[PDB]
């Protein structure tokens, strides 16, 4: 018997039986590094969702940017609740650019110790806050 | 055989270090000819990101063909949008300007 | 006098419409072992002997005790009771799994993808072998080292997420490390066309660097470090 | 019966075993062109040979120059001459092939500076027919050598079409009028029962070391094979000699490297003094494996313990720079750690002797076909090899040198191979078996698949492990042999009352565990009946009551005048025992030592002397 051939059998076997599957996320014990990677593909799914409304946006409504703003300032424009927005803008960009670019040391080599993951992973967390609230007050 | 994945593989970190390029030079150097260079590093970059967990969910033969053409449509229009907004409006760069200091 | 609770994972495949759930055992830790597998035995050869798992060496290396201890996949030999009363000791089968009985795992298709990658030693011509010992020196033999001490015991495999979703067409992390194992034998004259079978979207690529595999391996071993090793090999050869 | 499906297989081979002879005897089959099944009852990796971690002897002369011959003269005298030269021939000249086989196969081997495979000194070896100091020939991938050879046969096994029955226990041999048929397996993924039958039947099971207490054998190492040849009425052989290693670990009973000592590792008791410099003037911790533990035991006897109890020894490995001890025993090293708590670079480890390797196993011949017994002459059992740990071809005797059962793994594999290979060819006649064949193998399978009785299958086998832990140790008298004797036997009738409780057909491991029991009792029985009869002294076995080296002259003293001792007068013989399944009642006859090699001119036969290190 090949490799393929008994993978074929292994699911054949399985999918046509009542053995049930073990637990996996429910049961598996959270991790920094492991969090911090959900975070990676959430924070990734959610700017290319702001990218594709904001495109798509200028096909489908009416009316040019700069009026666009005065329908903003036309809701009271609330001095702490416009820090808040552009913090909620900026906190999951500045998390993904940081993180990628622990991505992509990585992708050269460096770094992949369990020591190094807590100690590059929480340097990236430090980093996100204090750009957060940097950049948010410009 | 070919390289196809691993071409696509050093693609993606390619325009990565790209995209990571353009966000500090876009702030420096706020014009029209970084506005399409951030329009097209974004947009790709996010339409193989999405390819990414479009592969990894996305089950079955019908599926996974059906969302890759539904995300090809949609990426294009987002490419398509900000290359308009570019041209006929602010521009992304002054439009991210204008909104800052709201 | 000292009580420890375990809760463990428990399904019967020969009972009538029998479905998973978790039955507590009690173990006076003076009169055991300090492994977790030495409390299994225990319950298994003095409390309930319904109790089904797989174990040989009670050493660490032949990898059949493996299993998701308290959240993490270990093994059940190696990895010694927390001495905490107060906590309860929670035993189950490995990840994402089919399970044909209690804690024991059909890890057939885990098997069948070690195959896939012929992890042996290839020569141009084979017309020579069986008369000369192969000279390899010594810093090309400790490229080896980290990587030929893997166990097979699938904690690693079992651990990743991508091996979740993706475990039919994803070789995972413990069959990944020993085809680098085999790239980076000097003796090795397949270098080229080992890395050319993981030219598809996910043979390879379904890494995406969660690093539960490294983080996880009850040998020490780093794995993942391996494949971000193989990636640069996939974006480097020529040819 | 009726209620167990039964499917038959047809091959031209059955290889009972997964191991390290097992596989090589496998995908040699096949490489042979022989359509072969191998059954086993762990997945082949899980096999007891991956906890090895001394070596592969083979003169290869990699480090100071060798001969095989050399080897084999160690080999011989460590065997206590109840080792057959004819096969210790056969495997020392075959070493040096065998390890380039599993060196070109990707084994991989630590490294010379040349470049070649590393070699280093172990227990009871020497240049120049002893007269030329320590030799080092034993081939090591570092510390962990059992689990890459293991790995890399594996490896190679899968280039060839092998059929495996993966975790299938096998119950008893297909025999019909005194020639094998093949095997009657369990499955126990899904409990059917399966009859594989074939024309040659190869047996590689290993060891029994789990009829004691405290050894460093595996869980599985039940001695199924030496039962399933039992069962059949066939002899088996020596099994009163049981390899007592050295340096187990104080706690959980694992091992811990003769290959410690072999880079120059120390025993040391409470006093701090080195002992073995006084037991062992030459050779010193260095020498043969039954005198060291000889030593050590007796040490303790003598109140010169180690901990709070004072029943143990130290084995040191301070003085030895860090690097060599991260190079050469990274495996001890943690599990050192793990199991003892000890710091390996900092601390000593508390070491005690503990039941390793089983020497006595079924007879074979050099060329692997096992051999029964009739009116006082060797015969061959058709279509019924046995090879490895299993078998006794005795290469090893009285006393298995280290380092040289991989050696016999590889080397006797492969000739239970060729010996098939070379006195048939593939697709012959396939012998056929009988409607009702291995019909009380299920039938006993069904009683203890639904045994309701009054004793627990644990509570028995650790009355059986302290029975044998106690009365057949490093020493033993008569009357201690005795009493050990009728206490197994009412151990034997012990087992009509087993209660086991699973009574499902998936993963039985309540049930398997049942079989391994029974397959225990009777290698147990036939150890300690066999001990306890043999009234001398010889390499493993020592008799506190007969101390004395019994064989067919006084070897001391020249022999010329001197008288020879008729065959059933003195011991340097084969034991050879039978058991009647029913009653459990222990008969022994004797076969003679073979003293002959394969060729005179090419290796001289070594005649008894006194052997001391
Ligand atoms: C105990 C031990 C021995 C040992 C060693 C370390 C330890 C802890 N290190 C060694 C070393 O470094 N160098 C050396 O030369 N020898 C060393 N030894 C001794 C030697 O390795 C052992 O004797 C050897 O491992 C035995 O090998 P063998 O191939 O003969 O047997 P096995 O490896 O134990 O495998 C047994 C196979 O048989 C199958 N089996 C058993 N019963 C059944 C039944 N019921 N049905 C079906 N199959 C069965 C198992 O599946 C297994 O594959
Ligand atoms: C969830 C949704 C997230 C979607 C992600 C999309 C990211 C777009 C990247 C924009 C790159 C910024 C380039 C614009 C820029 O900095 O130039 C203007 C400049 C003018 O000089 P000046 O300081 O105004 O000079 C004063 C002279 N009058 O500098 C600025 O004022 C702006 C800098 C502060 C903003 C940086 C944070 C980027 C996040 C923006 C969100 C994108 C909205 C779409
Ligand atoms: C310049 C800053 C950025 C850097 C350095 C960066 C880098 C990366 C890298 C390296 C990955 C792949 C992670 C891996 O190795 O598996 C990734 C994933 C992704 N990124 Fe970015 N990125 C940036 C900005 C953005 C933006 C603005 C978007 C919005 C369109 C985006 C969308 C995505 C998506 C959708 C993924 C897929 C997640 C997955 O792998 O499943 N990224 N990013
Ligand atoms: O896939 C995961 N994220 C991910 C995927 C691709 C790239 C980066 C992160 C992930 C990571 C850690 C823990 C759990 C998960 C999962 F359960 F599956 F959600
Ligand atoms: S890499 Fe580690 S966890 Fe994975 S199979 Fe090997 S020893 Fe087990
Ligand atoms: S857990 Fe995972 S996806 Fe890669 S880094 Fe390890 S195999
Ligand atoms: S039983 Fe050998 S690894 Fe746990």
């Amino acid at each position: 018997t090949t490799a393929k051939e008994e993978m074929e059998r292994f699911w054949n076997k399985n999918l046509g039986s009542n053995r049930p599957l073990s637990p996996h996320i429910t049961i598996y014990r959270w991790s920094l590094p492991m969090a911090m990677s959900i975070c990676h593909r959430g924070t990734g799914i959610a700017l290319s969702a702001g990218v594709s409304l904001f495109g798509l946006s200028a096909l489908l409504l009416p009316g040019n940017f700069e009026s666009h703003l005065e329908l903003v300032k036309s809701l009271c424009l609330g001095p702490t609740l416009i820090y808040t927005a552009k913090f909620g803008i900026v906190f999951p960009l500045m998390y993904h650019t940081w993180n990628g670019i622990r991505h992509l040391i990585w992708d050269l080599g460096k770094g992949l110790t369990i020591p190094q993951l807590t100690q590059s992973g929480v340097v990236v967390l430090i980093l996100t806050v204090l750009s957060s609230v940097g950049l948010a007050a410009m | 055989s070919s390289k196809a994945a691993s071409l696509h593989w050093t693609g993606e970190r390619v325009v990565s270090v790209l995209l990571l390029g353009l966000l500090p030079a876009a702030y420096l150097n706020p014009c029209s000819a970084m506005d399409y260079s951030l329009a097209a590093a974004l947009t790709l970059h996010g339409h193989w990101g999405i390819g990414q967990v479009v592969t990894d969910y996305v089950r079955g033969d019908a599926l996974q063909k059906a969302a890759k053409a539904g995300l090809l449509a949609l990426s294009a229009f987002t490419f398509a949008g900000l290359c308009y907004f570019n041209y006929h409006d602010v521009g992304i760069c002054k439009a991210v300007a204008m909104l800052w200091k709201l | 006098p000292r009580i420890k609770k375990f809760a463990i994972y428990r399904w019967d495949p020969d009972k009538t419409g029998d479905k998973p759930h978790m039955q507590t055992y009690e173990i006076d830790l003076n009169n055991c072992g300090p492994m977790v597998l030495d409390a299994l035995i225990k319950i298994k050869n003095e409390i309930d002997s319904t109790l089904t798992f797989r174990r040989s060496c009670r050493e660490g290396i032949c990898g059949s005790c493996a299993m998701n201890i308290n959240g993490g996949n270990t093994l059940a030999c190696t990895r010694r009771i927390d001495t905490n009363l107060d906590k309860v000791s929670k035993i189950y089968p490995l990840p994402h799994m089919y399970v044909i009985k209690d804690l024991v795992p059909d890890l057939s298709n885990f098997y069948a993808q070690y195959k896939s990658i012929e992890p042996y030693l290839k020569k141009k011509d084979e017309s020579q072998e069986g008369k000369q010992q192969y000279l390899q020196s010594i810093e090309e033999r400790e490229k080896l080292d980290g990587l030929y001490e893997c166990i097979l015991c699938a904690c690693c495999s079992t651990s990743c997420p991508s091996y979740w979703w993706n475990g039919d067409k994803y070789l995972g992390p413990a069959v990944l490390m020993q085809a680098y194992r085999w790239m980076i034998d000097s003796r090795d004259d397949f270098t080229e066309e080992r890395l050319a079978k993981l030219q598809d979207p996910f043979s390879l690529y379904r890494c995406h660097t969660i690093m539960n595999c490294t983080g996880t391996c009850p040998k020490g071993l780093n794995p993942g470090k391996a494949i971000a090793e193989i990636k640069k090999m996939m974006a480097t050869y020529k040819e | 019966s009726t209620q167990y499906p039964v499917v038959d297989h047809e091959f031209d081979a059955v290889v009972v075993g997964a191991g390290g002879a097992g596989l090589r005897a496998a995908f040699g089959l096949s490489e042979a062109g022989f359509n072969t099944a191998c059954v086993t009852k762990l997945f082949p990796t899980r096999s007891h040979t991956v906890a090895a971690q001394g070596g592969i002897n083979a003169a290869l002369g990699n480090m100071e120059e060798d001969n095989w011959r050399w080897h084999f003269y160690d080999t011989v005298k460590g065997s206590d001459w109840l080792g057959d030269q004819d096969a210790i021939h056969y495997m020392t000249e075959q070493a040096p092939a065998s390890v380039v086989e599993l060196e070109n196969y990707g084994m991989p081997f630590s490294r010379t500076e040349d470049g070649k495979i590393y070699q280093r000194a172990f227990g009871g070896q020497s240049l120049k027919f002893g007269k030329g100091g320590q030799a080092h020939r034993c081939c090591c991938v570092a510390d962990r050598t059992g689990h890459s050879l293991l790995h890399t046969l594996y490896g190679r096994s899968l280039r060839y079409d092998t059929s495996y029955f993966v975790e299938y226990f096998a119950l008893d041999l297909l025999m019909e009028n005194g020639e094998c048929r093949g095997v009657i397996a369990l499955c126990i993924e899904d409990g059917s029962i399966h009859r594989i039958r074939a024309r040659n039947t190869v047996v590689a099971t290993g060891g029994y070391g789990r009829t004691y207490f405290s050894c460093t054998s595996a869980h599985t190492s039940t001695g199924d094979g030496t039962a399933m040849v039992t069962r059949a009425g066939l002899p088996c052989q020596d099994l009163e000699f049981v390899q007592f290693h050295p340096t187990g670990i104080y706690g959980a009973g694992c091992l811990i490297t003769e290959g410690c000592r072999g880079e120059g590792g120390i025993l040391i008791n409470s006093q701090g003094e080195r002992f073995m410099e006084r037991y062992a003037p030459v050779a010193k911790d260095l020498a043969s494996r039954d005198v060291v533990s000889r030593s050590m035991t007796l040490e303790i006897r003598e109140g010169r313990g180690c901990g709070p109890e004072k029943d143990h020894v130290y084995l040191q490995l301070h003085h030895l720079p860090p690097e060599q001890l991260a190079v050469r025993l990274p495996g001890i090293s943690e599990t050192a750690m793990i199991f003892a708590g000890v710091d390996v670079t900092k601390e000593p480890i508390p070491v005690l002797p503990t039941v390793h390797y089983n020497m006595g196993g079924i007879p074979t011949n050099y060329k692997g076909q096992v051999l029964r017994h009739v009116n006082g002459q060797d015969q061959v059992v058709p279509g019924l090899y046995a090879c490895g740990e299993a078998a006794c071809a005795s290469v090893h005797g009285a006393n298995r040198l280290g380092a040289n059962s991989l050696l016999d793994l590889v080397v006797f594999g492969r000739a239970c191979a060729l010996s098939i290979a070379e006195s048939c060819r593939p697709g012959d006649k396939v012998p056929s078996i009988k409607p009702n064949a291995g019909e009380e193998s299920v039938m006993n399978l069904d009683k203890l698949r639904f045994a309701n009785g009054t004793i627990r299958t644990s509570e028995l086998r650790l009355s059986m492990q302290k029975s044998m832990q106690s009365h057949a140790a490093v020493f033993r008298v008569g009357s201690v042999l005795q009493e050990g004797c009728e206490k197994i036997l009412r151990l034997y009738g012990d087992l009509q009352h087993l209660k086991t409780f699973d009574r499902g057909m998936v993963w039985n491991t309540d049930l398997v565990e049942t079989l391994e029991l029974q397959n225990l009792m009777l290698c147990a029985l036939q150890t300690i009946y066999g001990a306890e009869a043999r009234k001398e002294s010889r390499g493993a076995h020592a008799r506190e009551d007969f101390k004395e080296r019994v064989d067919e002259y006084d070897y001391s003293k020249p022999i010329q005048g001197q008288q020879k001792k008729p065959f059933q007068e003195h011991w340097r013989k084969h034991t050879l025992s039978y058991v009647d399944v029913k009653t459990g009642k222990v008969s022994l006859e004797y076969r003679p030592v073979i003293d002959k090699t394969l060729n005179e001119a090419d290796c001289a036969t070594v005649p008894p002397a006194i052997r001391s290190y």
